[PDB]
């Protein structure tokens, strides 16, 4: 139960358009980015600092 | 700004209502005994 | 647009709304409570005080 | 609410009172002054206060309610007034020059709009300063958003030529700069201080959300105040 | 007060009822089911 | 390691345990809470990484500069000092950790700083990314 | 920045509003950034640089006193953020300063 | 005969009303409903309210656009802070909406409501002449819910940083909250997470021990429960055989001969757990945050060998440079 | 097409009098067997 | 139009509430 | 906005007013081990 | 904007562009911050580099700091998303 | 945006169940009645 479809299309379609929901599924993306680098070394993840989500970065 | 009153027509109700209600309760203990006792509370009503 | 009770809450007075619009165009900046809102929670309201006179009859 | 009243009080008793942006106009004890200009002194506009009221947006023009608490005033705007082209030319350089507020049209629906002067270059009628003299020019307004994916949709971008094409406008957030005209006149001018006084009426265009929603225009009438010393 | 109500009677639906009731809503669907639907 | 450049030509000092310790512990002390992780929590435009430092007017890529910069602090042009702003030596009284710093605590902060890009290299400002 | 080339008043944030210097919802000159919840501060570090309008731009730029200077930038890196084994700076900050505000 | 004061106490104070009201009552039953009243209808028609103070507002309601799970009552505005704001200290009602003052409201109300049933369990369990414990064990949830509603508030500086009324707003919190204090961290957080896993483990393990040993009191055609008559004198199950099934199963004096002694402890532990993890909640808010073991181990070199805690520390700051998007302007999040 | 919210018409329209008739049908049927 | 579906799933929650709580089973003891 | 604001001020202290004069009468008596 | 084509000269790359860039990259070139790159930046739209020498108020020794790092240097059209964040730009590590 | 037939889904889900138990009171209650 990762996303609800509407809330996702509706923030796509909207991008005034917030909710708290968005705002945990963007946590959950920089969890991702910043954790699977040291977390599974074995795949070895280079993620350069701009492809790396950052709140100021947008 | 005390009680954060602002306006004057504020205080009336806040000091008028604790009035009405003391006088109910003023009629109730008037009603009471009023004399002291050795307890650790008083179990006339 | 289909609205059935609009009407009737239109014709003999109500015609503001708390969005801040008329049915007759017009913007209204102070709506007050007689409003279709207002209206529409009055009547759900009195329809919970008269289920609980039921339930007390 | 005049200058002196402003540097009368201390800043205890302002604080949560609403009396700081008020656009401090000047008396009719102290107007019915002129402001001239010599041909070696150079002059700047120091401390252009502009203070709007009653914010009217076109969606025919109707009338707006202030979502933001008193974050809709300019203050302490600074600039050379510089000659040119016969007249003398105001360029906008400093300064609390921008507000983003948001008011809510008459249906529910809310339409922020950033009150800006930017980079003008206005111009005044007449070579003083008096009571009757108008103010106005074009400013640029600015985006209310600064500065590639739909990461929701991973099957969206699959379709094959044409992915996210849909969803293109909004992801591409386009820094727009838009164009707005000021004109403001003076009602009263000090003659001991360079201190002028009146109204301003602004107009220019709200939130593009960075080029996804159509700018909506927004007219500003309020009052506007300045002073005029050596730059 | 609160208590036996005289006026309590049972109510009673044989199976002759019940057949009778379920055809006569199946029916009822089955001829209205294409009038909802378009 | 613990062979850190002494001079400016490409002198190198081979710098004993106990001052890599030392330096260690009053770079903790007295640099930490602005120079954590050898970033500039107050001007995060300059850092305490090796392109930053070799990249000076005058380049602060060994002990010399280093000491020099803790005793006459420039800016990155070098040509305004920043004594008022930044601790030094001469600033003793302005900064009063400063006061209990000698030439060879200096030495020892230096070599701790010079030391550090060749010890999990990449996390020496670069950062909260590099952690 | 406004000692070494950044206009403060007009540089405009991400989101529109002040990045350094902002207006107050009660309308006062206040710091601008996330630091606007605290715009009810007073330090004598500040005090004589605040006028009745707010933070004044001209007391700002011509009437600070040096310890004023000193004391703003003591107090901005020793901020009440620490842990229970004694780690200072926020939670994610590796093992190396050793301070929680008394 | 009596007074109307004295009657209006009888009334007031009386048990033979279906829920008793009692003078905590008196302020218990106004403020909840208010409470309950406004977040019912903010739950399903409030406009978006600018939460960040920037300008961007986040829709909460479900009329704009939410369901149970993504609905919400947002908290205020960052720009009001923790500064007092009702309904008449706004310019306009939708100026109200729009700065989350409904929040406040229902979290006053709903405070003071929670403090009222607190003294409304104390003045029921005074008037049943029965022991007046109970509410220090509802102090517990009481303690949290203030400690995540106006404590954290007051601590940060904002009402902004309140958990929020919702689902998904409480998931927001408490990544946020990981982000920022490292709340696993804390040994005070893993007391209350202790309390909570024992308190299921002991809920389970007592329930389970009565109905093992319950006396058979009914027929094979019926439910068991039966066999217990509400009110009946003697004793529903052979607690001897519960305690020597317990103390062959780990040893002998791993059980509790008395149940009295049994039952204070089924009270104590997640009550006593509760009360650590909200305070420990409470003093987070003043910036006390957990353990940090971050880069504590080294080599002979001294390069960083990363632990667990290394691993932890990545997420946490991959939660922290994505929160609060465009509201912070500086590097330190002080 | 077909337009929906037609098939919550339809199954609900079928489902309560049904619901309604089977209880009515089980609560007779266990009143007489109580009645036995 | 699922706010709907929301709103009456909530009233009926709360529905069942209230005659959980004002219409329960009167607890007597009994004759045993 | 000032209609509003003293009417919850005057629900307000009504209700802190039964609260306050409720406890202050004699609230301890009553208890079933009274008399 | 999704696409942007002249953004390697953003600190990217060697060459360097004028009033599209934060004062961070000039931190590469070595004497060339905090000052001589806050008259860059005050004074931003250039047509190429000599306007940058020219309009620009840079005493003789900036003059020669200019001079030592002319090739990783240009100046392309401004674009105002960047013109606005050449002070900040959000990065702070 | 929010798909279809899941209202479907969700109020028969709903009220099948609920019918379930309403069914199973109402006998019982009547086999009380009809036991006096
Ligand atoms: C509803 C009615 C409930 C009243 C509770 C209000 C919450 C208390 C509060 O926000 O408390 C904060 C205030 C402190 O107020 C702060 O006071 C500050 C005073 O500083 C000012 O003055 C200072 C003077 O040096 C400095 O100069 C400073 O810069 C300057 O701003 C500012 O005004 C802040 O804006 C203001 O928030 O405390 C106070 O008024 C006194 C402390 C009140 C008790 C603390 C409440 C504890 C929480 C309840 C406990 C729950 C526990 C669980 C129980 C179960
Ligand atoms: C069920 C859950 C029950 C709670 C379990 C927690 C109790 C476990 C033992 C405490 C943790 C431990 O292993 O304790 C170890 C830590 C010691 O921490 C050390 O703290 C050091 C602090 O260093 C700092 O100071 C150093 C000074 O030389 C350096 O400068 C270094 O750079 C700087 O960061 C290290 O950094 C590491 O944090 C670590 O080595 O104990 C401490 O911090 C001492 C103070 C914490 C006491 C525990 C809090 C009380 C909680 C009681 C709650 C009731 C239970
Ligand atoms: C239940 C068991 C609790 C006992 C914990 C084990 C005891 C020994 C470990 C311990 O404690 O740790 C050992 C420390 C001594 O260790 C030294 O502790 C120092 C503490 O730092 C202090 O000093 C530093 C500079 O000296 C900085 O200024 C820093 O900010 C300041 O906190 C540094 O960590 C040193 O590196 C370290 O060597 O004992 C201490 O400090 C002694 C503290 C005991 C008194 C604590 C009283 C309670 C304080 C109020 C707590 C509020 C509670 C709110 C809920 C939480
Ligand atoms: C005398 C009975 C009556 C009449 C004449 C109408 C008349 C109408 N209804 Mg209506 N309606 C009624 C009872 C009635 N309704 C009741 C009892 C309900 C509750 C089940 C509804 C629920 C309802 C809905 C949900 C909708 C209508 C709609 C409509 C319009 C088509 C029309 C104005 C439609 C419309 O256009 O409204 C916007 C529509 O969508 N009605
Ligand atoms: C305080 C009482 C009150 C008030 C002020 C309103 C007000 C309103 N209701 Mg309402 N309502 C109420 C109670 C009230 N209601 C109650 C208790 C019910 C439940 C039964 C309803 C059920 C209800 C519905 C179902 C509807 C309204 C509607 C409305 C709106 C339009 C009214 C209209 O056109 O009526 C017109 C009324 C009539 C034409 C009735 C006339 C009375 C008959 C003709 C009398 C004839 C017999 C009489 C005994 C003759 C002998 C006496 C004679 C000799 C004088 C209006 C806002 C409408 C609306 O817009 O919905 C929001 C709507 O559809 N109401
Ligand atoms: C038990 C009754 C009760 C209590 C205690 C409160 C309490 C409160 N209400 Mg409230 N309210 C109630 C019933 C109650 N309400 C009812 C029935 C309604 C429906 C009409 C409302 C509608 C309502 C609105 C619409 C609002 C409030 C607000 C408030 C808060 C502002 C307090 C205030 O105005 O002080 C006035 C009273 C005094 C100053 C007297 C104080 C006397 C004490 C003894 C002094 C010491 C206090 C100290 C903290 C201890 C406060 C938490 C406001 C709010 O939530 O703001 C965020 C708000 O906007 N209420
Ligand atoms: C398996 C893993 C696990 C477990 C078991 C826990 C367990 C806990 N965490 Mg936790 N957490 C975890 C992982 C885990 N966490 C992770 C991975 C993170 C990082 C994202 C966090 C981040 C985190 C935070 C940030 C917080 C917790 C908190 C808590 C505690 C919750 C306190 C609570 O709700 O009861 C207490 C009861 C209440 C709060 C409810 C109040 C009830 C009121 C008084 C009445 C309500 C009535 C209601 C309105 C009406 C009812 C309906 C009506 C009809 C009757 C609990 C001990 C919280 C805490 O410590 O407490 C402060 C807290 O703030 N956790
Ligand atoms: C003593 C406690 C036991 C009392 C028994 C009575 C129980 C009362 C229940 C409390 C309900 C009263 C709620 C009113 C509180 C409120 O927010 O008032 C809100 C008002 C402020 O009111 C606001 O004021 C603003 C000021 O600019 C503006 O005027 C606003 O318009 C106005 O609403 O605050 C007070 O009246 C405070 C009075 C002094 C109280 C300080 C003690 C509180 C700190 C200790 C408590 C925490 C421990
Ligand atoms: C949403 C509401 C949908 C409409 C349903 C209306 C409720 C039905 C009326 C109440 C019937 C009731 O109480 O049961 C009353 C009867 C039970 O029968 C009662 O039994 C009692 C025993 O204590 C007494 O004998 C009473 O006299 C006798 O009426 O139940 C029925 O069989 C009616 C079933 C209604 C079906 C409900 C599902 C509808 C969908
Ligand atoms: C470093 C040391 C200094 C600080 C530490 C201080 C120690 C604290 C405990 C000592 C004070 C309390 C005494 C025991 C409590 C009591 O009421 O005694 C009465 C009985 C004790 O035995 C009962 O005692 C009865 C006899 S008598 O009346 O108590 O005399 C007897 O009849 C009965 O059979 C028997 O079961 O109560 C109990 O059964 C509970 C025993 C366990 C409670 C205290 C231990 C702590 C448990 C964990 C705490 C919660 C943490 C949860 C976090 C997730
Ligand atoms: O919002 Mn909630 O947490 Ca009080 O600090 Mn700053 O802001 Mn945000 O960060 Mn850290
Ligand atoms: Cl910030």
């Amino acid at each position: 139960a990762y996303d609800f479809v509407s809330q996702e299309l509706r923030a796509a379609e909207d991008p005034e358009f917030e909710t708290f929901y968005t705002k945990n599924i963007l946590l959950n993306e920089g969890i991702r980015s910043w954790m699977a680098a040291q977390d599974q070394p074995h795949e070895n993840f280079i993620f350069p600092e701009e492809v790396l989500p950052r709140g100021n970065a947008l | 700004e005390a009680l954060g009153i602002d306006d004057t027509r504020l205080i009336v109700p806040v000091i008028l209502i604790p009035v009405i209600t003391f006088i109910l309760y003023a009629g109730f203990a008037s009603e009471q005994d009023n004399e002291d006792f050795f307890d650790t509370y008083d179990q006339r009503r | 647009q289909g609205m059935f009770v609009m009407p009737f809450m239109a014709r003999i007075g109500v015609t503001d709304s708390w969005g801040g619009w008329s049915v007759t165009g017009e913007s209204v900046a102070n709506p007050g409570f007689w409003s279709f809102e207002g209206v529409a929670l009055a009547h759900i309201g009195l329809s919970g005080l008269l289920f609980l006179a039921a339930v007390w009859h | 609410i005049t200058t002196e009243d402003i540097r009368g009080l201390t800043y205890s008793q302002v604080k949560g009172t609403g009396l700081a942006n008020r656009c401090p106009e000047v008396s009719e004890q102290n107007a019915g002054g002129t402001i001239k200009f010599a041909d070696d002194k150079k002059y700047k506009v120091t401390e252009l206060c502009l203070e709007p009221k009653s914010f009217q947006i076109e969606e025919e023009f109707v009338d707006t309610k202030l979502m933001t608490r008193a974050t809709y005033s300019l203050t302490g705007i600074e600039g050379p007034i510089v000659f040119k082209d016969g007249g003398l030319t105001f360029l906008e350089k400093g300064g609390i020059d921008y507000a983003a507020t948001t008011v809510q049209l008459p249906g529910g629906e809310r339409v922020p709009f950033l009150f800006t002067i930017k980079e003008l270059e206005g111009k005044f009628s007449s070579s003083q300063v008096s009571a009757g003299t108008e103010l106005g020019g074009n400013f640029k307004t600015p985006s209310y958003r600064t500065g590639d994916m739909a990461v929701a949709l991973p099957g969206l971008e699959a379709d094959g030529g044409e992915g996210q094409d849909e969803l293109f406008a909004e992801t591409n957030k386009v820094f727009q700069v838009t164009d707005g005209s000021i004109e403001m006149a003076f009602n009263r001018v000090d003659g001991t201080n360079g201190e002028f006084s009146g109204v301003f009426v602004s107009e220019q265009l709200s939130d593009t959300d960075m080029g996804s929603k159509a700018p909506k225009k927004v007219l500003l009438k309020g009052i506007v105040f300045g002073k005029i010393e050596e730059q | 007060m609160s208590g036996p109500n005289p006026n309590k009677q049972p109510v009673e639906l044989n199976r002759t009822s019940l057949f009778w009731g379920l055809l006569l809503i199946f029916v009822l669907a089955v001829l209205f089911s294409s009038y909802f639907f378009n | 390691t613990r062979t850190v450049p002494l001079d400016s030509s490409g002198t190198t000092v081979i710098l004993t345990p106990e001052q890599v310790k030392r330096g260690k512990r009053l770079f903790n002390s007295s640099c930490g809470n602005c120079h954590v992780g050898g970033i500039t929590k107050t001007n995060p435009n300059l850092g305490l990484e090796p392109d930053a430092l070799s990249l000076a007017t005058p380049a602060r890529d060994n002990i010399d500069a280093l000491v020099d910069y803790m005793k006459n602090p420039t800016t990155y042009d070098g040509l305004e000092s920043i004594a008022e702003l930044h601790p030094s030596v001469k600033s003793a009284d302005i900064f009063p950790k400063m006061r209990s710093l000698s030439d060879e605590d200096l030495f020892a902060i230096g070599g701790h700083i010079l030391l550090q890009p060749k010890l999990s290299s990449e996390k020496w400002g670069g950062g909260k990314i590099y952690y | 920045d406004q000692r070494l080339g950044a206009n403060v008043s007009s540089a405009q944030g991400p989101t529109g509003l002040g990045k350094y210097l902002m207006r107050s919802p009660s309308g006062e000159i206040i710091l601008g950034g996330e630091t606007q919840r605290f715009w009810d501060l007073r330090a004598p570090w500040i005090e004589p640089l605040r006028g009745p309008n707010g933070l004044d731009l001209n007391k700002i730029k011509n009437d600070i006193q040096p310890w004023q200077e000193r004391r703003a930038a003591e107090y901005m890196t020793h901020a009440p953020l620490g842990s229970l084994n004694s780690v200072g700076g926020v939670a994610t900050e590796i093992n190396s300063v050793n301070y929680v505000s008394p | 005969s009596a007074s109307a004061w004295e009657r209006f106490c009888s009334w007031i104070t009386s048990t033979d009303n279906r829920l008793y009201i009692g003078w905590f009552g008196v302020l218990m039953i106004p403020t909840l409903l208010t409470a309950t009243t406004v977040y019912i209808i903010a739950f399903v028609a409030a406009p978006p309210v600018d939460i960040d103070g920037i300008r961007e507002p986040v829709a909460g309601s479900l009329l704009y656009g939410n369901n149970i799970i993504t609905g919400a009552v947002i908290p205020s505005s960052a720009s009001i802070g923790i500064h007092f704001y009702p309904i008449w200290e706004a310019a306009s009602l939708d100026e109200w909406l729009y700065n989350g003052g409904p929040y406040q409201l229902i979290v006053d109300h709903f405070l003071l409501g929670v403090c009222g049933w607190i003294g409304r369990e104390w003045e029921f369990s005074y008037r049943l002449g029965m022991r007046p414990w109970i509410s220090v064990a509802f102090t517990a949830p009481v303690a949290a819910a203030s400690a995540v509603f106006l404590v954290y508030p007051i601590g940060q500086g904002s009402f902004s940083d309140g958990m929020p009324l919702g689902i998904s707003g409480t998931f927001n919190f408490m990544l946020v909250f990981q982000a920022e204090h490292n709340i696993l961290m804390h040994p005070f957080h893993q007391l209350g997470v202790a309390g909570v896993f024992g308190g299921s483990l002991f809920s389970a393990m007592h329930g389970s021990l009565v109905t093992s040993s319950l006396i058979r009191e009914t027929t094979e055609n019926e439910s068991a429960n039966y066999g217990y008559k509400f009110g009946q004198e003697e004793e529903t199950y052979n607690i001897v055989a519960a305690h020597g099934y317990f103390g062959r199963l780990i040893f002998q004096y791993a059980s509790f001969n008395n149940s009295r002694a049994l039952h204070f402890f089924l009270g104590l532990w997640p009550v006593v757990g509760i009360w650590f993890t909200a305070l420990g909640v409470m003093t987070m808010a003043f910036n006390l945050n957990g353990f940090n073991f971050n880069q504590s181990v080294v080599d002979s070199q001294g390069r960083v060998i990363n632990t667990w805690a290394d691993i932890l520390n990545r997420a946490n700051l991959g939660m922290e440079v994505m929160h609060e998007r465009n509201a912070h302007n500086f590097p330190l999040d002080l | 097409n077909v337009s929906v919210a037609a098939y919550l018409a339809v199954l609900l329209g079928t489902f309560i009098p049904v619901v309604f008739l089977l209880t009515l049908y089980i609560q007779s049927e266990s009143r007489k067997a109580a009645e036995t | 139009m699922e706010t709907l579906v929301y709103v009456f799933l909530l009233a009926g929650t709360l529905g069942v509430i209230f005659f959980a709580v004002f219409f329960r089973d009167p607890p007597r003891i009994a004759k045993k | 906005m000032f209609t509003l604001k003293i009417v919850v001020y005057t629900t307000v202290t009504f209700f802190v007013s039964l609260f306050t004069f409720g406890f202050l009468s004699n609230d301890a008596s009553r208890n079933p081990n009274r008399k | 904007n999704v696409e942007y084509p002249n953004v390697p000269y953003l600190g990217g790359s060697d060459i360097i562009d004028v009033n599209n860039a934060n004062v961070r990259v000039y931190t590469r070139l070595p004497g060339m911050y905090p000052a001589i790159a806050k008259k860059i930046i005050k004074r931003a739209p250039y047509k190429d580099i000599n306007e940058m020498l020219e309009k620009g108020d840079f005493t003789a020794a900036e003059k020669d700091i200019l001079d030592k790092y002319l090739p990783n240097l240009t100046a392309l059209e401004p674009a105002p998303e960047y013109v606005i964040d050449n002070i900040n730009n959000g990065l702070y590590r």
